[PDB]
């Protein structure tokens, strides 16, 4: 259960850290299409 | 080689003649399959249809009795016995109007009891949908829309009904412009629906003898009660049933006796329940009052001749397909044939093209449909079956 | 429209033909229930709180059932890497390893056929192949080949190479490890094929007994390549 509690817990940076950077290249991405149109 | 062309494939297109026939053994039926699969269970999976089932031959419930089973049997002409069957079921499936499979001196019971019909309603469901849709069915919207909610709805879920507690209508008439309306929609209908789609044409109901057509219609309604919820299309409602008109010697009786027992059929007396029916005809005021009645013919879509905008959709429709110096003025078209029906407009197109591939012309052109329509709607004028059916009359 | 649910739901007019109807009381069936939720929500749909039936299924019988519904998951949102990720997110959280497992194969599923700069499919698949049991390490793997499949990136597959030199009793997981190696790179593949040989020798070669063993070890010699 404490095994769990951590290994949970370090999933969840991850995953709250790759949000992040998946939100910011779809922000550039975004930013590049609609300067072009 | 192009006169020499004919000496290379037929030196191994004979030899695939010859090894293609000596695979071809297995044929020459007259009354059977490819053996290999015909009797593909040409094993002792033969020989359990004769020691374990035993003929077991038709029959015909005719009375129960009290406490041990002791029922009454009709073979067909046979014989009108009472005997006790079997025992391998219990003894709540025998119902009087039901046929079980009944041996000649062991009367086993073999299986429960299904009920028997025409073979000609058997065939008579079509089982097959037309590929036409409702986007292809363009002129009658409002005609579309009020025959969507009537077999949709309570098809599709019912709850709204449920919810709102209103049972929905049951008896709808659609009618249109005589040749041009209900057929294709119906078609359409077919198309979309998805439980059975019982077609009735009026004209096949009349038979040689008296009252077989109130015993069909009996047969019908009972396999139409066997599912859920079924459709049921009637055509050319007018010949199956004016109305009762007689006088000094009987006229038209043979008839009248079909649709007054599909009236009795209809209303009163636990009714189909889930079976949506509905009927087209070609005149409306030879119709009679009884079957006009609603509960029977609640609702009334009637389709008349697009004004313009019709018109020009149905041109949209056809005319999808045909070549053109991409401009066209379909409108304009419209405005040529103002009272013109929708088969007609399609003819026209028809003529276009057949026109366009006269000598050696790919593309049609306007002044090629200009040649249609005068040579349709104001050459064939003389007849165009409108006037005299315009006023139903 | 995104919950359209009406083939299972189509199933409403054979109940009352040939008798009395509702005989149906299995529970393999829920499975087939799952494909309701699943199948359909192909080509971008949604459900919010739709899976509860395949939720409360998931905390009620068939351990294999909660995978396989947590796999389904991965169909839900299949290519939409940036928002599938945030619906995956609530089970990567689960106290079962059957629904974690599901998660980590709809993270997998979700990846199929496009490369992210992010590699949310590597990142996150990673830290559970060589993990402890198997719920998360049989399916910590295959939805990371199918996510990159033809971004056939070694890097990750030398990663997922000691799988098969872990020795470990993995009757059911390496033959799906070899298709999941196989599944990024099969055909050509210096250090895929040299794996599952010797590993064949290991322990196939003393016992041959059910198609576990040898049908998935040889799809990871050269299906790739058949070209
Ligand atoms: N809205 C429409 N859009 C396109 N075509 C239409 C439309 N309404 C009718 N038609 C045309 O009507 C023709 C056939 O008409 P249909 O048979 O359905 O009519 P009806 O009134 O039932 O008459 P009948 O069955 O006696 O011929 C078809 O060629 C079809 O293209």
């Amino acid at each position: 259960d404490r095994l769990r509690q951590t290994e949970n817990r370090a999933t969840r940076c991850k995953v709250e850290r790759l949000q992040l950077l998946l939100q910011q290249k779809r922000l550039r991405r975004k930013a590049r299409r609609d300067a072009r149109g | 080689y192009s006169r020499q062309i004919k000496q290379v494939e037929d030196d191994i297109q004979q030899l695939l003649k010859k090894i293609n026939e000596l695979t071809g053994i297995k044929e020459s039926d007259t009354g059977l399959a490819p053996p290999a699969l015909w009797d593909l269970a040409a094993d002792k999976q033969t020989l359990q249809s004769e020691q374990p089932l035993q003929v077991a031959r038709c029959t015909k419930i005719i009375n129960a009795d009290s406490e041990d089973p002791k029922y009454i049997i009709n073979v067909k002409q046979f014989a009108k016995f009472v005997v006790d069957l079997s025992d391998q079921v219990a003894p709540t499936d025998i119902e009087e109007g039901m046929r079980v499979g009944v041996d000649r001196n062991k009367y086993q019971i073999h299986i429960p009891l299904p009920p028997k019909i025409d073979p000609t309603v058997t065939m008579m469901q079509v089982e097959e949908k037309p590929d036409v849709t409702y986007s292809d069915v363009g002129g009658c919207k409002e005609q579309i829309e009020k025959l969507r909610e009537v077999v949709e709805t309570p098809l599709l879920h019912p709850e709204r009904f449920v919810n709102l507690g209103i049972e929905p209508p049951k008896g709808v008439l659609l009618f249109g412009p005589p040749g041009t309306g209900k057929t294709l929609c119906a078609r359409a209908v077919a198309n979309r629906t998805d439980a059975c789609f019982i077609r009735v044409i009026g004209s096949e109901l009349v038979q040689k003898y008296v009252g077989e057509g109130a015993r069909m219609v009996r047969e019908l309604f009972e396999m139409a009660r066997t599912k859920k919820a079924c459709l049921i299309f009637f055509d050319e409602i007018d010949a199956i049933g004016g109305a009762r008109f007689d006088d000094g010697a009987g006229g038209d009786n043979e008839v009248q006796r079909t649709m007054l027992e599909l009236i009795n059929q209809l209303d009163g007396f636990d009714p189909r329940g889930n079976i949506k029916v509905l009927m087209a005809t070609n005149r409306p005021d030879t119709l009679d009052p009884a079957l006009m009645r609603p509960g029977r013919l609640d609702r009334k879509i009637e389709f008349s001749l697009p004004d313009l905008e019709g018109r020009t959709h149905i041109f949209k429709i056809h005319a999808r397909s045909m070549s053109v110096e991409r401009d066209i003025r379909f409108e304009l078209l419209a405005r040529l044939c103002p009272n013109s029906t929708g088969a007609e407009i399609r003819s026209v197109c028809t003529e276009a093209g057949m026109f366009a591939i006269r000598a050696r012309r790919k593309i049609a052109t306007e002044k090629d449909f200009l040649e249609a329509v005068n040579k349709v709607i104001k050459s064939y004028a003389k007849f165009s079956a409108t006037p005299r059916y315009m006023t139903y009359n | 429209p995104k919950v359209p649910d009406d083939i299972y739901k189509t199933h409403l007019e054979n109940n009352r033909f040939g008798g009395s109807g509702s005989q149906v009381d299995s529970a393999r069936m829920n499975l087939a229930s799952s494909f309701v939720n699943g199948f359909v929500n192909a080509a971008f749909g949604q459900d919010k709180l739709l899976t509860d039936d395949g939720n409360k299924w998931l905390y009620k019988n068939k351990d294999h059932g909660m995978l396989s519904a947590a796999a389904s998951l991965g169909m839900i949102l299949l290519w939409d890497v940036d928002g599938g990720l945030t619906q995956i997110d609530k089970y990567l959280y689960s106290s079962e390893d059957y629904i974690k497992s599901g998660a980590l194969l709809a993270c997998g599923i979700v990846n199929s056929g496009v490369r992210n700069e992010c590699d949310p499919a590597l990142a996150l698949l990673s830290d559970y192949v060589l993990h402890n049991s198997n719920t998360m390490r049989l399916g910590s793997i295959f939805g990371l080949g199918l996510a990159y499949a033809g971004s056939n990136r070694e890097d990750v597959l030398t990663l997922l190479l000691p799988v098969m030199g872990d020795s470990k009793s993995s009757m059911e997981v390496a033959g799906v490890t070899a298709l999941a190696c196989g599944m990024i790179a099969v055909g050509s593949c210096n250090g895929d094929v040299t794996s599952t040989i010797l590993q064949t020798i290991m322990e196939k070669s003393e016992t041959e007994l059910k198609d576990t063993y040898a049908r998935w070890l040889p799809l990871g010699l050269g299906l790739n390549h058949l070209g």
